[PDB]
């Protein structure tokens, strides 16, 4: 890959009923708490966390790589404070895929200060084909994906040096 | 070496007002929520007000309306309280402690609720009376004091 | 507010239970922390989020909450435990969200004999131009006697002491009904009645 | 665990799958069990999947092992409701080295 386009898909506005604000201290710039800038961390809006859906038809004109989270807690009380109701789950699908995870808690040493972990995963989304996401909760969202523009071989290469 | 320090406590008469800071130090002090609580002398707690990490948000006590600002500069890890009209009540030690969070940060209450006040400072004292300057009715300094702001035993 | 046993007291090796009683408002609904201060310092918070302790505080301390009240327990005993002990609840009441905090509970693990008061009285001196209750020492303390009383206190004998004084608005009032200070050890309240 | 050992550690933990609800209930109680292990790097909370298998060993059940290498300073934890086999033991890297496993049914000299 040589290029990309980054696509506004799924827009942080566009949830009204959960806190797309929030962010955390390793994440932080400056010293205030931020997130992933591609990403939406949802949590409960009201004390109440409604089934959250999205969905994306491609009409980007190419392929469009897609990522999301999947946030797994310290412990139950985290569980409850972000997302309300436990036993929730991810659901991502496509012409074809399928995922249904659910959010693997387990109280694990501080890594950044942070017990708690979240696990992305990636997928090509074809042209003209169709993302739909649906969460009860744990769900780390795009805002974005990344068209392919220009396609050609190309390469990693892994260097300590700068560009003259 | 996670602290805060409480300071600007002394004397103060009744009618005036008073200004108080809190310093922390070893760890990140603008990702944290941050609170006033007050333990009058020998008697029980009292909340007193809570300032977000960002600022954005303020609750005050029941007890301090329309006497209280509280602000806080993160780039000096400062918390600032100024309170006005005072009286015998107000007397008290005063207390800055830090709300704990999971490792989350937001704008409801509903995510810190559920947590609360992992580190304290050593507190600064505050005494209100217009006063200054057996044994009965004496200054300065077992004692206690009476409501005329004076000290006796 | 919220409301605590008065005071309690154990041994060394014993389990105790302090309990915690509130509002729908508060604990019904948002949950509850523990702080512990021992004396001539500062809080450190003992328990969080029912439940839950943080790291450093040793295993006998847990507690739990059901409906509107909260319990905290020690299952085994050491000097060490000896304090005052808070619980603490976020309210979401109007006027607006606050947090409450129980009056408090002080505990003793009876490192010595348990022991009554020395109460003395000593009326208002004849120098007179327009009180003094004295409990000269025992154990432990919190003795729950114009109204001024001291926090008991530690000393020598390592029993403790207090003080009371009144006022005048100088009559005789009250007689007849006098003069007592009557002061309680759960175990006797106690009277020292004198004077007019 | 945290690592005082002073290299890294490999551990390893089982899970076991029993043959029917009857077994999960006469062992572990409670059902809807689960085994939680987490570090530095690592998350896993399993579920024991329970299937009716043919007798092996006389053992219709089976027992689901992992592994991982613990690094020095880091720290393991585990946490489970029922059908955990737990490590009493660790194993510390003391000498390292080209080396390798042959396969031979020759015996030493
Ligand atoms: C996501 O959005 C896409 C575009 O908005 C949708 O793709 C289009 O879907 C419609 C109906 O499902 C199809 O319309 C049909 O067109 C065919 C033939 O059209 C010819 O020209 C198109 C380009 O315009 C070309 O793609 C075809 O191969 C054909 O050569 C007619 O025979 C039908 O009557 C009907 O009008 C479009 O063909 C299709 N576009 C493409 C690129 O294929 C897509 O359906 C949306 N997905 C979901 C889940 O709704
Ligand atoms: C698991 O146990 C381990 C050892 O008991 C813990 O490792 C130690 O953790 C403490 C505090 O977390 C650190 O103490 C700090 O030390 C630094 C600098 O120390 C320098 O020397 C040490 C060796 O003694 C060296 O490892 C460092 O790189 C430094 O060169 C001070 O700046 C701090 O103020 C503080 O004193 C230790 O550094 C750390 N040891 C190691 C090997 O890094 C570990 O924290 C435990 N894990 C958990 C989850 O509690």
């Amino acid at each position: 890959v040589k290029h990309f386009e980054k696509v506004k898909i799924l827009p942080k506005d566009r949830w009204t009923q959960h806190t797309t604000t929030g962010g955390s201290r390793a994440c932080a710039v400056s010293g205030n708490p931020s997130f992933f800038r591609n990403m939406v961390w949802l949590t409960e809006k009201g004390s109440n966390y409604p089934v959250a859906k999205g969905s994306y038809n491609n009409t980007s004109g190419e392929q469009m790589l897609i990522i999301w989270g999947v946030h797994h807690p310290n412990d139950e009380t985290e569980q409850r404070t972000l997302y309300q109701n436990v036993g929730t789950y991810v659901s991502v699908g496509t012409s074809t895929l399928n995922k249904r995870s659910t959010p693997e808690i387990a109280t694990r040493p501080k890594v950044n200060g942070q017990g708690g972990r979240m696990e992305f995963s990636w997928t090509l989304l074809d042209m003209w084909d169709t993302i739909n996401f649906e969460s009860t909760g744990n769900l780390i969202a795009p805002e974005y994906g990344f068209k392919i523009s220009k396609r050609g071989s190309s390469g990693i290469m892994k260097t300590e040096g700068t560009l003259e | 070496e996670v602290q805060l320090v409480e300071s600007g406590g002394g004397v103060v008469q009744p009618g005036r007002s008073l200004r108080l800071s809190c310093a922390a130090s070893g760890f990140m002090f603008s990702s944290y929520v941050m609170h006033w609580v007050r333990q009058p002398p020998g008697k029980g707690l009292e909340w007193v007000a809570v300032i977000w990490y960002d600022g954005s948000k303020t609750y005050f006590a029941d007890s301090m309306r329309g006497r209280l600002t509280v602000s806080r500069d993160n780039s000096k890890n400062a918390l600032y309280l100024q309170m006005n009209r005072l009286r015998a009540e107000d007397t008290a030690v005063y207390y800055c402690a830090r709300q704990q969070d999971s490792g989350y940060s937001g704008p409801e209450v509903s995510y810190y609720s559920h947590y609360g006040m992992d580190v304290w400072g050593q507190g600064t004292m505050v005494t209100v009376s217009s006063a200054s300057t057996l044994v009965k009715d004496y200054f300065p300094e077992p004692a206690v004091l009476q409501s005329s702001g004076l000290y006796s035993l | 507010v919220l409301t605590q046993s008065p005071s309690a007291s154990g041994t060394p090796g014993q389990a105790i239970t302090i309990s915690c009683s509130g509002s729908s408002s508060n604990i019904g609904s948002n949950p509850v922390n523990w702080y512990q201060q021992l004396p001539g310092a500062a809080p450190k918070l003992l328990i969080y989020a029912d439940e839950h302790r943080p790291s450093g505080v040793p295993d006998r301390f847990s507690g739990s909450k059901s409906g509107t009240s909260a319990s905290l327990a020690i299952s085994g005993l050491q000097s060490e435990d000896e304090a005052d002990y808070y619980c603490a609840a976020w309210d979401d009441s109007l006027s607006g969200p606050a947090v409450v905090f129980g009056g408090g509970t002080k505990l003793t693990v009876l490192g010595q004999p348990k022991a009554a008061p020395s109460v003395t009285l000593f009326p208002p001196s004849s120098e007179e131009l327009q009180l003094v209750c004295l409990i000269s020492d025992f154990y432990p303390g919190a003795v729950t006697v114009g109204v001024e009383t001291t926090t008991p206190s530690k000393q020598s004998n390592n029993k403790y002491a207090a003080s009371s004084y009144l006022s005048l608005t100088p009559e005789q009032w009250k007689s007849h009904r006098s003069y007592s200070c009557q002061v309680t050890h759960e175990g006797s309240t106690v009277e020292k009645t004198v004077a007019p």
